[PDB]
């Protein structure tokens, strides 16, 4: 697949060669083409994966990432070039060249055949997200926010390498195939427990699991929209393709290493919903809100079936594309008023209708209104839980009801009531904020009109 | 770490001072000559592994 | 631990013995060496950066050089690198050779005749 | 001091290393040691001062006790063997004193102490010198004696100096300290796989080395010696502090740079024996150095410091030293990751 | 006059370049993995009296 | 000097409506700007979208959806026909199989 | 579009055959190479892990100015 | 309670309170050959005594 | 020494609890002898009975903690009748812990003691249960 790798490899000569009022141009351009060309690794088979060489696979699981990876890159250039505006020639390439290389990171990781060169990309991932963020957030905080992002990251992926090694040395092969194909059952002892946790808590952590979450209302909230957009969209997922990858090795020890797991899941997907529904900064809302469909997803995997697998990949791209939206509608907010506060600006559906309407579908697809993909996904991981147990219905139904009511609590305190008197610099929305958000939700609903494209390889 | 210069070069900078029963002048025999001797010729090309057993 | 410094017959500064000789030479396409040219040049870069000249335009017989000098250093250690590792695998298949005791092939088994225990996922 | 003279005593320095790593005798590699600490007492004093006299001192008095205790083992061997070789050291006794003396000799914990002293009272180029040049000879005389090695005592010692140099250099501001406290925990990590793996300590001590030479030469290049000082340097060369937070980050070890190369492959060695719990913890514990690169990294080139006003006259004048293998310095600490099976030329 | 538009639109032949160059690195990736063609007991096929390989 | 610093004053924001009454929020270059916009409505709506979902819509059958289903078909006319059951609890043959000797 | 961007089903088929043989063969040699490895360091009968041993043409055999040594 | 106060004090702020008591236990030295020579004494008999002692 | 270690170790879990929390005792005060030896290297007490003191504080601290755990850690397994279970250190560690918590008059020095502390006696029993190598030989 170095027909997708090469053309972005070069997208970095290209920017750093073109003119300096040309960048962005050249990028958008480029970068949808490189997405219209993953758009042909949707072509799947029943049986197998795709297995170009034998260092890059693609499964049922993988091609939907990528393209959504390749579909995100140019919709973060076009969010970016607006406050960047006073920036110097050089620092936009630069920012330009931290987010081609995370996408060449990204591209690389999905499609790794072996554990380590997955590892070793998946950890690549790291220097870009935290350069964007310590250099190019606005307040003083986001330092702090790329230490909590960095470590809380490390911790977890330290104990993992050692595992990888150490499995090596036991089997004699970290291909994914190899390690499928000649599987072995995990037996009940400490090491098992303890090679259990190493190989599970890196992906944990990534999610975010309630209680390790911390990390992420800090570099959300402190980073460009750009990289609130690649945090929220892209980098949380990369936890649940490695815990998809890495349970074929752990059974049937799960079968009761995930309780603790399952437990902090469903009650801190309460608990994070619940904390949306009191929160004064507009960005720290859908950062919960990640956390707990994230929770959601967390679950799905722990429970092991084909059911639940299936609701946790389309419920992966479904957030993804509803989150990244979110934070782009919150943006455009903030660059008007200059205040990430919630009530500050309110009645602005009189004033800007479009971005109103926009805000009404983000947030109908963002509470799981059917026949969407976020529905789809939810309502199989909550058929296969109430497989589960009958009692999950409870925790999960009283979740249904609260992420409605923030989501629409969200709606009712930016579009609705009266307009603040004393702001009087709500200009019209321009063209670029307009199409940036249909480039968003269009893709959502022709998703839904071909919903086995993000169904998965089960 | 070592590089054997001597090895290489054939150059004998220090190996004459290594052992006691390496061409002492006049011919003056160490106190345990033979059991020197012995030894060496016993673990020589056999590595210190297979020697010390 | 040391693995091959007492090797019988290692010469001790040679870098490439005359047995490497038998072995084939990589090729000049080789993506390592294109690697080891692309650090060449990126070191051109930066030595063109820290001197306050133009990056790309400077020094063209200077990054050339920088170039030159990479991909020929490459190219030697590749060499060595892949002697090293021939002469590993000959050194393992020869002792496997010589110790059949330690290393037997038992009788093969079908998984119609193996038992393996079924965990359902419920 | 001549120029004559200076020349002189790096050559004798380098010739006394020389003779330790080409020595098949005991005795000759003691007087490798012995003419290696008597050409580098001078160069630690060239810029003349208190405190430069102060590091001489205390480099000195450490250097000659470690020297006293390797030829007490010597001997000491040689009493229960009639041999001067360097070999597998037929003495316990012998041993632990060989370990100890060496490990003064490298600074390594507990004998660690005197390294951030003598690195803060020197000169930058007197600093390179003693942190890159000085590992070579106890290194390579602990390779070479490593099959009789006892294991507990080097890994406590390592364990011991990588944890020293996290928890030590979490506290510095001056950049010659951290330095120094850097080098204890590279040694600490050289020093934990030596008796599993004499390459994988050759590969840690050049990818250090590598390292450390960009970063001295860059701090060289940029008169930086305190954090505040080195904070002025975006607002006149900001290509150096780029340069610099590129290096600090390989240095913290995090992929895809080449400083994450060597600690993956200890890692991986310690898990061909058994040791699994060490580099877990080896592990947790470098994340202190990455903590405190990051840090320096947050002061000097992802935010911009205030500066002043005299600074516009720099702004006219050019750097005269040029350094030649400055670039080719950074590219090796940076980019050699995906040239990481070349390691097999080593062994 | 195409000198101008040259210098200054010449990069955007570099993408497609790649992706070119990419699809070649592909063909050659696969040359290297027919140990097996025509050789599966699923797939094994008699020749046509013309072809010579199955796949490419 | 009652201060502590010297520095600019924080500047005002630049409205891009001001030079520009049609300025589509692209570029203060006015034919830029134009031209940024063309680029990003035609490469994402015209290609990428439209084109991509019908690329999509009539992607062949690799899935072996409808292969299945015709497999399935003749089995369950074959296996109608002859009487036998319709599937059997076993996807293996037992013949093949060499259970264990003894279970006591 | 399968006859202008996609090729047989065969061709992926067996290139993951030869894929998988590849990478059981890597496997296999992998964990043969420890176990010698761990023999090898053991015994120290093999090429590896061979340590220096003092030079038997270093012994002098001439008469000594004693007759017994 | 949970979010902002507990869950900020189990994982985070211990571990930095832990690391940097033991940087100021491990870094504030006087400098005095004295002292950290006494030290060296220590650690030698200790050395001779824990580990050579046991072979 | 080892000696100290192996007379700790040779007796069975749950059997003859009073020489089992003697050598965790002697165990103990070593330790503390030892840090009380590089304390006072280190950070010499001005005076030489202030320093008689703080060696008697740090040793009596270590003693305590160690006689504590060992009696705690016989004494659970041998009324649960269950050895090789780490649940038995855990709570001499938790019990070392509150130790040093009352020592020091600390309650969250005795809390996070209690907790760590029973973590690494839990860990070092499975360590011996499934024979985990703190410092491995060479092998390969
Ligand atoms: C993985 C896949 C492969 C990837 C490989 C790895 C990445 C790429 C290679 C890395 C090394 C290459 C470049 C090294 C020298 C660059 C140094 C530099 O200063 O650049 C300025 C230079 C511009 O200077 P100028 O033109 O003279 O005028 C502007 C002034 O100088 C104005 O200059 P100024 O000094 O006044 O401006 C100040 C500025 C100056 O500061 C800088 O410019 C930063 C440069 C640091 C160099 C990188 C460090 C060492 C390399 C390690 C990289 C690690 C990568 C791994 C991932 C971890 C990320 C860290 O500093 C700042 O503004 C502070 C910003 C703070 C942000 C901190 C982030 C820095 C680290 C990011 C590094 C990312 C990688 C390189 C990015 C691209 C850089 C050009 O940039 C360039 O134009 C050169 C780059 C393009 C040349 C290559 C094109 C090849 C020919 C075209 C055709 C292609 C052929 C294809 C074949 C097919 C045929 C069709
Ligand atoms: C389980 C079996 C045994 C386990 C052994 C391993 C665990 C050892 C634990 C001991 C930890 C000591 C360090 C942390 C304590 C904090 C320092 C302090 O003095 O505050 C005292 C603190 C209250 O005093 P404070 O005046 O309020 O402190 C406030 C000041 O800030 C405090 O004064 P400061 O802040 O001004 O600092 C004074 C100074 C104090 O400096 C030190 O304390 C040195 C630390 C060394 C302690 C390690 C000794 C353990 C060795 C065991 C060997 C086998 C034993 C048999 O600190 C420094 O200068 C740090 C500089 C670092 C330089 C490194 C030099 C040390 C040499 C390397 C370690 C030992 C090498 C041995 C061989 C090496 C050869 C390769 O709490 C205590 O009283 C505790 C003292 C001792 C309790 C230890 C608990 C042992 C429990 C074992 C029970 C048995 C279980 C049953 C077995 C079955
Ligand atoms: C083969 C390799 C091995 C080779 C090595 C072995 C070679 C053996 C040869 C030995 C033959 C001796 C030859 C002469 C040696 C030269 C000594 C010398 O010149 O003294 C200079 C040195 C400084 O001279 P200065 O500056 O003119 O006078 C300063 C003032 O004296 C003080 O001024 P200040 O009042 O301002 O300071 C307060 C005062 C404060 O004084 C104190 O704090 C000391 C009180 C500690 C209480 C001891 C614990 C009691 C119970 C433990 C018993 C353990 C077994 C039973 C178990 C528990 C029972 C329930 O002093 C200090 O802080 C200085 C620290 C000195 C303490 C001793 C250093 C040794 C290691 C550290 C041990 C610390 C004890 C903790 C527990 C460890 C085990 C005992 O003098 C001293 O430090 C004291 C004199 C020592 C001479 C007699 C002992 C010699 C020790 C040799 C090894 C045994
Ligand atoms: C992801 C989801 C979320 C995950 C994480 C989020 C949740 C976890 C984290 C949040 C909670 C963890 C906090 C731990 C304790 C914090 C203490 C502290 O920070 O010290 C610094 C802090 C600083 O104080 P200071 O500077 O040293 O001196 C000033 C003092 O404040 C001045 O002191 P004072 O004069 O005012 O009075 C103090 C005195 C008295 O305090 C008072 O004056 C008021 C009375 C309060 C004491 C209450 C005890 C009696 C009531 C308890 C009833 C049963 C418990 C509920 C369970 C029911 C089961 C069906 O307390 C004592 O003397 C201590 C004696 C010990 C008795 C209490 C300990 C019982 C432990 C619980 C055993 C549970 C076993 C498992 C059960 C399984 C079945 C569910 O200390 C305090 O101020 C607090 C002192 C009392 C705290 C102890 C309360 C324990 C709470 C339950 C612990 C359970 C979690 C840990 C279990 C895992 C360990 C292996
Ligand atoms: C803030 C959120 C962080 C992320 C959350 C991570 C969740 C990790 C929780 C781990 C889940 C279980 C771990 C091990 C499985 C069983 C644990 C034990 O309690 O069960 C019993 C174990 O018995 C006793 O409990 C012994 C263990 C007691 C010591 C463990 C310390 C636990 C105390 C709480 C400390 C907090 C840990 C987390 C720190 C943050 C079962 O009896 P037994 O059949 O014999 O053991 C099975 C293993 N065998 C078969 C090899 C023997
Ligand atoms: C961070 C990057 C690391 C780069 C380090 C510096 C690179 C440039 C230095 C160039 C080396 C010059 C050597 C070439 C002259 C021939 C010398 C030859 O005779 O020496 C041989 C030795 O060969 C050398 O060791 C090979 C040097 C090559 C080192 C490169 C490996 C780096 C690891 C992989 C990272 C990628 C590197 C990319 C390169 C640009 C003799 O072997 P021997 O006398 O018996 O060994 C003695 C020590 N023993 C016995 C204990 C083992
Ligand atoms: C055994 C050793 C275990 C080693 C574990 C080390 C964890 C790695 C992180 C190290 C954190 C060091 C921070 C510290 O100690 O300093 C306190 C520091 C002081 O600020 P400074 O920047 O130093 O001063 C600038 C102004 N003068 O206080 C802070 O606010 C720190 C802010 C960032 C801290 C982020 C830490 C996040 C930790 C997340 C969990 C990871 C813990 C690692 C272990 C996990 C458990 C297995
Ligand atoms: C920001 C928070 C992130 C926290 C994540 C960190 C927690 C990760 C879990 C701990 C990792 C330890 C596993 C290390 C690698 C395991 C590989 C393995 O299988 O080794 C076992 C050995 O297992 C061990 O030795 C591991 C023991 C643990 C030592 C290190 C303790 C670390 C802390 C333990 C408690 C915390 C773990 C859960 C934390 C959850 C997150 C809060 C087999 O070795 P053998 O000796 O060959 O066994 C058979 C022959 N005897
Ligand atoms: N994993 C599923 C994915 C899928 C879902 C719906 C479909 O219509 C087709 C395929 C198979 O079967």
């Amino acid at each position: 697949m170095l027909k997708i790798i090469i053309p972005t490899t070069m997208l970095l000569p290209m920017t750093w060669m073109s003119k300096h009022n040309m960048i962005w141009i050249n990028a958008t351009v480029h970068s949808l083409l490189i997405s219209l060309i993953s758009l042909s690794l949707l072509n799947q088979l029943g049986e197998n994966s795709l297995n170009f060489s034998l260092t890059f696979f693609s499964d049922s699981l993988s091609a939907p990432l990528l393209v959504l990876t390749t579909w995100l890159l140019p919709l973060m250039l076009m969010a970016s070039q607006s406050h960047l505006s006073k920036e110097t020639t050089t620092r936009k390439k630069l920012y330009i060249t931290m987010l081609i290389l995370l996408q060449l990171f990204l591209i690389m990781t999905f499609t790794a055949t072996e554990l380590i060169l997955f590892y070793i990309l998946f950890e690549a991932t790291l220097v870009p997200t935290l350069i964007i963020i310590t250099r190019w957030g606005n307040q003083t905080e986001r330092l702090n926010a790329g230490l909590y992002f960095l470590f809380y990251t490390l911790a977890g992926s330290l104990p993992l390498l050692v595992a990888l090694v150490y499995i090596q040395n036991t089997t004699g092969s970290l291909n994914f195939l190899i390690i499928h194909y000649w599987s072995h059952p995990l037996s009940n002892s400490w090491s098992n427990i303890f090679m259990w946790l190493a190989c599970i808590m890196a992906f944990m952590v990534k999610m975010p699991l309630y209680g390790l979450h911390l990390w992420l209302p800090k570099a959300h909230v402190e980073a460009p929209i750009a990289g609130s957009m690649v945090l929220a969209a892209v980098l949380l997922k990369l936890g649940g393709y490695g815990m998809m990858r890495i349970t074929t090795i752990l059974n049937p020890l799960t079968n009761y290493m995930a309780y603790p797991f399952l437990m902090l899941s469903m009650w801190g997907m309460i608990m994070t919903s619940s904390i949306c529904l009191r929160q004064t900064d507009l960005k720290s809302l859908i950062a919960y809100s990640s956390v707990s469909h994230m929770a959601l997803v967390i679950v799905a995997i722990m429970i092991q079936t084909p059911w639940s697998f299936m609701g946790a990949t389309a419920l992966m791209i479904a957030h993804g594309l509803t989150s990244s939206m979110l934070f782009c509608l919150a943006n455009t907010n903030y660059e008007r008023v200059h205040s990430r506060t919630m009530i500050l600006a309110r009645g602005l559906q009189t004033l800007l209708p479009l971005m109103a309407t926009w805000w009404l579908v983000a947030s109908l697809t963002n509470l799981a209104l059917p026949p969407s993909i976020n529905l789809i996904g939810e309502l199989f991981i909550i058929t296969a839980s109430f497989s589960w147990s009958n009692i999950t219905i409870i925790l999960m139904g009283m979740n249904m009801m609260i992420t409605a009511l923030y989501s629409l609590y969200m709606l009712i305190t930016t579009q609705r009531g009266k307009y603040t008197h004393h702001i009087n610099n709500i200009k019209p929305s321009f063209t670029r904020e307009n199409a940036l958000m249909a480039l968003h939700i269009l893709p959502l609903l022709l998703l839904t009109l071909n919903p086995k494209m993000i169904l998965g390889p089960l | 770490p070592f590089f054997d210069v001597q090895k290489r070069l054939g150059l004998d900078l220090d190996r004459w001072m290594t052992i006691q029963s390496a061409e002492q002048p006049h011919k003056i025999p160490g106190r345990c000559h033979a059991f020197e001797k012995e030894w060496i010729e016993c673990a020589h090309g056999i590595g210190g592994i297979r020697a010390e057993k | 631990m040391t693995m091959m410094s007492g090797r019988p017959g290692r010469v001790p500064l040679q870098f490439l013995p005359n047995e490497a000789r038998s072995l084939p030479p990589p090729k000049l396409t080789d993506p390592r060496l294109v690697y080891m040219g692309f650090l060449g040049y990126c070191s051109g870069l930066i030595d063109n950066a820290i001197r306050r000249r133009p990056v790309v335009s400077a020094g063209l017989h200077r990054q050339l050089l920088y170039v030159t000098s990479f991909v020929f250093f490459g190219y030697y250690l590749l060499k060595r690198q892949d002697y090293m590792y021939a002469l590993r695998d000959h050194d393992m298949f020869a002792y496997v050779k010589s110790h059949p005791e330690d290393f037997p092939e038992k009788d093969k088994k079908t998984y119609g005749e193996i038992l393996e225990e079924f965990h359902p996922v419920r | 001091m001549n120029p004559i003279i200076y020349t002189t005593l790096i050559m004798t320095v380098m010739s006394g290393t020389m003779l330790v790593m080409i020595s098949s005798h005991w005795l000759l590699i003691w007087i490798g040691f012995e003419m290696n600490l008597l050409a580098m007492i001078p160069v630690l004093m060239k810029n003349f001062n208190p405190r430069a006299t102060e590091a001489a001192t205390k480099y000195f008095l450490t250097q000659a006790t470690a020297s006293m205790m390797l030829m007490m083992a010597i001997i000491i061997n040689l009493l229960y063997s009639g041999q001067w070789t360097i070999t597998k050291m037929f003495n316990p006794v012998a041993m632990t004193m060989m370990t100890m003396a060496l490990a003064m000799k490298l600074g390594l914990s507990p004998f660690h102490f005197w390294v951030p002293e003598v690195t803060q009272g020197i000169s930058l180029q007197a600093g390179l010198l003693l942190l890159t040049w000085q590992k070579l000879a106890p290194l390579s005389v602990l390779c070479q004696i490593s099959q009789s090695i006892n294991p507990n005592l080097m890994l406590t010692m390592a364990m011991l100096s990588i944890l020293i140099g996290g928890w030590g250099g979490l506290n510095q501001t001056q950049l010659r300290k951290i330095m120094a406290y850097s080098s204890i925990a590279h040694m600490g990590w050289m020093t934990a796989v030596l008796p599993y793996n004499t390459t994988m300590t050759i590969l840690n001590l050049l990818i250090y080395i590598t390292m450390t030479l960009a970063m001295f030469m860059l701090l060289i290049h940029s008169s930086a010696t305190t954090t505040l000082s080195l904070s002025h340097t975006w607002n006149k060369m900001p290509v150096i502090t780029s340069l610099m937070m590129v290096t600090l980050l390989s240095m913290g070890g995090l992929p895809p740079l080449s400083g994450f190369m060597p600690k993956w492959m200890i890692i991986q060695e310690m898990t061909k024996n058994e040791s699994i719990i060490m580099p877990t913890l080896m592990a947790m514990t470098a994340l202190l150095n990455l903590y405190f690169y990051m840090r320096l990294a947050y002061s000097s080139s992802l935010t911009m410091f205030p500066s002043t006003n005299n600074m516009k006259m720099k702004w006219q004048f050019e750097h005269t030293k040029q350094m030649k293998l400055l670039p080719t310095m950074i590219v090796l600490s940076t980019l050699v990751l995906p040239m990481t099976p070349a390691l097999s030329s080593l062994n | 006059n195409v000198l101008q538009i040259v210098r200054d639109h010449w990069v955007h032949i570099l993408v497609p370049v790649g992706f070119v160059f990419g699809c070649y690195l592909d063909r050659r990736s696969d040359e290297k993995l027919t140990a097996f063609r025509n050789k599966s007991l699923l797939f094994k096929r008699e020749l046509r009296p013309n072809e010579e390989v199955t796949w490419k | 000097p009652t201060i502590r610093l010297q520095e600019d004053p924080d500047p005002e924001d630049e409205n891009l409506y001001e030079k520009n009454p049609d300025s589509h929020g692209y570029d203060k270059d006015p034919i830029v700007d134009l031209w940024n916009m063309r680029v990003v409505f035609f490469f994402g709506f015209s290609i990428v979208l439209v084109l991509g979902s019908t690329f999509v819509a009539y992607l062949p059958d690799y899935r072996m959806q409808e292969w299945a289903r015709r497999e399935a078909e003749r089995l369950v006319k074959y296996r109608e026909a002859n009487g036998l059951p319709l599937m059997e609890s076993n996807c293996f043959d037992p013949n093949k199989i060499q259970l264990p000797e003894d279970e006591d | 579009i399968a006859r202008t961007f996609y090729d047989g089903p065969e061709k992926n088929y067996e290139k993951t055959m030869a894929i998988l043989q590849i990478e059981a063969e890597k496997a296999e040699l992998r964990l043969k190479e420890l176990e010698v490895r761990r023999l090898m360091r053991a015994r120290g009968d093999g090429p590896w892990y061979q340590y220096p041993t003092i030079d038997k043409a270093l012994i002098d055999h001439s008469p000594k100015t004693t007759p017994d040594n | 309670l949970l979010d902002l106060i507990w869950l900020e004090t189990i994982l985070p702020k211990t571990t930095s309170f832990i690391q940097m008591k033991m940087s100021i236990m491990v870094s504030n030295q006087k400098g005095l050959i004295k002292l950290y020579f006494l030290s060296f004494l220590i650690t030698i008999m200790i050395s001779m005594t824990l580990f050579n002692y046991h072979e | 020494a080892k000696t100290l270690l192996h007379k700790y170790s040779d007796i069975p879990e749950g059997t003859e609890c009073h020489r089992k929390a003697y050598a965790s005792t002697s165990i103990g005060g070593a330790t503390g002898l030892i840090v009380s030896a590089y304390s006072i290297a280190l950070k010499p007490p001005a005076s030489f009975l202030e320093g008689v003191a703080r060696t008697g504080r740090y040793t009596f601290t270590s003693a305590a903690i160690g006689a504590i755990f060992g009696l705690t850690s016989c004494i659970s397994a041998q009324v649960r009748e269950k050895p090789d279970d780490p649940l038995n250190y855990f709570i001499g560690g938790c019990a070392g812990g509150l130790t040093l918590g009352a020592r020091t008059r600390s309650y969250g020095i005795g809390a996070a003691a209690c907790a760590y502390m029973g973590l690494t006696a839990a860990l070092v029993k499975m360590g011996q249960l499934e024979g985990w190598q703190v410092f491995a030989e060479p092998k390969v």
